[PDB]
């Protein structure tokens, strides 16, 4: 069990740095969120004034 | 009299080690299904991107 400790702790480092990228895990695939949205005036407004 | 003591600093030893690991057993599955979660948040979200 002692052993069996450090083989879980291993796992339970690597999905909780794993999930300690992404933000830690996940605005790293958000944080462009803010992209697809500004982008949508940023070209077609930025096309919108010129048609 | 070493025995004794000793006995009882191993039946100690034996518990502790038994609530770390039950412990540990946990907190891997909960960081799987988590970082599943997150996937899944992106799964889903294969719309965006």
């Amino acid at each position: 069990y002692h052993a069996h400790n450090k083989n879980r702790k291993q796992e339970i480092d690597r999905y909780l740095r794993t999930i300690s990228s992404k933000k830690a895990k996940i605005d790293l695939m958000k944080l462009k969120i803010l992209q697809h949205c500004k982008e949508f005036n940023a070209r077609n407004s930025a096309l919108k004034k010129e048609k | 009299a070493l025995y004794q003591l000793i006995t009882e600093k191993l039946d100690y030893s034996l518990k502790v080690l038994q609530e770390k690991f039950h412990e540990n057993n946990s907190m891997c599955d909960e960081l799987k299904r988590k970082e599943n979660n997150f996937k899944n948040r992106l799964k889903q979200l294969t719309k965006d991107y």
